[PDB]
Order: structure tokens, then C-alpha cells, then sequence
């Protein structure tokens, strides 16, 4: 329903593209992208699904398997067929009088919802990773940098999230 | 820990 | 955006709805077929944001059950966010008539090698909700399989993670 | 089985 795109990436001298992969529910997802890597340049992000690597289905592979496919891949370019963060949702909240939208977080994850808040009214969910805040990616940031973005934001606060 |  | 529905009690009280707590939200778990719930189009997976001017955030299943069971008057007002966990996957049947997955009790358990399902990145530990826009929640597996049989070569399924 | 093959 939401369409796959092809990425084409060049290996470093060790064969790497700057990518960590994770097996979830017999798919393969991007777990970590290395700063200023080819992965990064082609816009891969934590939570994107890899449907194929060099045309081969990723279905049922482990992370260890996925990584070894990358390592063994012939030539210097690697093609991947990518489905953009299929689990992603966006919630728009409004800060109240105290400057808060209404949730507790830790390690970039929503851990509780404060009663009577914009977050409560919007059905914001716990056990969910925060991906971006007002168009700022928060993946790989300390909670302090996340809190700074939150405080500096205007009243309307749009966050993207996905189930952890 | 951190309140949003 | 959410949508507002206004349910109207049967005689007895009951509105044909079971709710369920997931990640400090409240979700529709089961809708009876000729019920107050079904009239306003509630479906499996719908998130219930508010009941009668009270947010459902942080409520347990037991508390949702009780608020509903004890509702004063005839009208139950709700604000609903439509199946926010819902995903849609389009597969094509191969020559044997298969899209490429194993299921049991309405739930995808494995993805078959070299199939349309595999190609399309269908995931396991997900409940099957609709097949070509046809509700399959509450059906026996054998009924799901015949619905698949009478779908086209192009099968669109709606899925949600299991909880 | 009692698995169904889709």
C-alpha cells in the first residue's frame, strides 16, 4: 500500500555500507545507521524494512544472516529494496501552560502518559520509540538533547513514533 | 525520568 | 483525524463491545454483529480515545469493561482513532493458488520461501483483519482459507501486530 | 496440522 524504493550503495574497503540490521517477525529492519556512511547518504533510518538485498528476499533471515549477505556480496555496489518505516505514526500535541505536551520518556522511549494532557487526549502510546520531533531526528541522541528540542519547540509539537 |  | 460516534444502548444495557488495554491506550477487541457498536462501524484494532468526555489513557481492560457496563443513560459518546496499527499488503497468487504464508487462529506464523508474501515483506505474529476488504476477525481458519480461494489473483490483506 | 497454507 505504501511503495518500495530501491537504494544503490557503495562498499568501503572492508565491504561495509554503515548498517546494523535486526530480525523482527521474520523481516529485516534497519537498527542503526552509521554517521556519513553510504546508508546515511541514501536516507536509510532505524525502522526501515529491507525487503531484498541484491534482489534476494530477506524473508525469515536472522540479523547474522543479513549481515553476512552484505559481507559476502559481490562487487562494490549493493542494491536494496526498501520499505519506509512501515510501523511509523505521527501525533501532534499542544503544550499547556507549563510548557508540556504530557508524557514521560527515557532512552528515547515513551514510558508513561500524564492524565489530562494533550498526549492523553491524542492517545499517545507507551512502549514506543520517538523517531523525530518537529522534523528533527532524535535517533541516537541522549534524552537531554531530546528534552532541549522539546523545550525550544513552539506550542504545537509533532512527533513521529513507532512501536518498540 | 524526563517529562515532555 | 479521530472520529466521533454516538452509540445507543440495547435493552439490557450492552453495546456489543469488548475493549482491551495495550501500551496505555484502549483498543476494540471484539464487536458483536447487530449491536450498537457495529451500527457506528467500530472494528477490531480501533483505538478508543475518549468515552463520555473522559480520556481512556492509562485505563486497564477491567476499567474499560466497568465504565461501559455502568454507563448512565442511553447514549455512549466515543472519540475513535481508526486502526492505527493497521497495515495493508498486496500479494499475487502463484500457479498453485498461493500468496505464501502459514496461518493458525487468524495469525501469520511463517512466510513461505520464494512467494509473493516473502517478496512483499509480510510479517509473522500479525493478526489477519480483512481480505479484499472483508472482515475475517472471528472466523474459523477454514473460512479464511475459502475466502482466500474466492479472492482474485490479487489479494489485499490488512494486518495488525498481535498483542 | 492444524496450520492453513495461504
Amino acid at each position: 500500500a505504501m511503495d518500495p524504493r530501491e537504494v544503490i550503495l557503495c562498499k568501503d574497503q572492508d565491504g561495509k555500507i554503515g548498517l546494523r540490521l535486526k530480525s523482527i517477525d521474520n523481516g529485516i529492519f534497519v537498527q542503526l545507521v552509521q554517521a556519513n556512511s553510504p546508508a546515511s547518504l541514501v536516507g536509510l533510518r532505524f525502522g526501515d524494512q529491507v525487503l531484498q538485498i541484491n534482489g534476494e528476499n530477506c524473508a525469515g533471515w536472522s540479523s547474522d544472516k543479513a549481515h553476512k549477505v552484505l559481507k559476502q556480496a559481490f562487487g562494490e555496489k549493493i542494491t536494496m529494496t526498501i520499505r519506509d518505516r512501515p510501523f511509523e505514526r505521527t501525533i501532534t500535541m499542544h503544550k499547556d501552560s507549563t510548557g508540556h505536551v504530557g508524557f514521560i520518556f527515557k532512552n528515547g522511549k515513551i514510558t508513561s502518559i500524564v492524565k489530562d494532557s494533550s498526549a492523553a487526549r491524542n492517545g499517545l502510546l507507551t512502549e514506543h520509540n520517538i523517531c523525530e520531533i518537529n522534523g528533527q531526528n532524535v535517533i541516537g541522541l541522549k534524552d537531554s538533547q531530546i528534552a532541549d528540542i522539546l523545550s525550544t519547540s513552539g506550542t504545537v509539537v509533532t512527533i513521529t513514533i513507532m512501536p518498540a | 525520568e524526563f517529562y515532555a
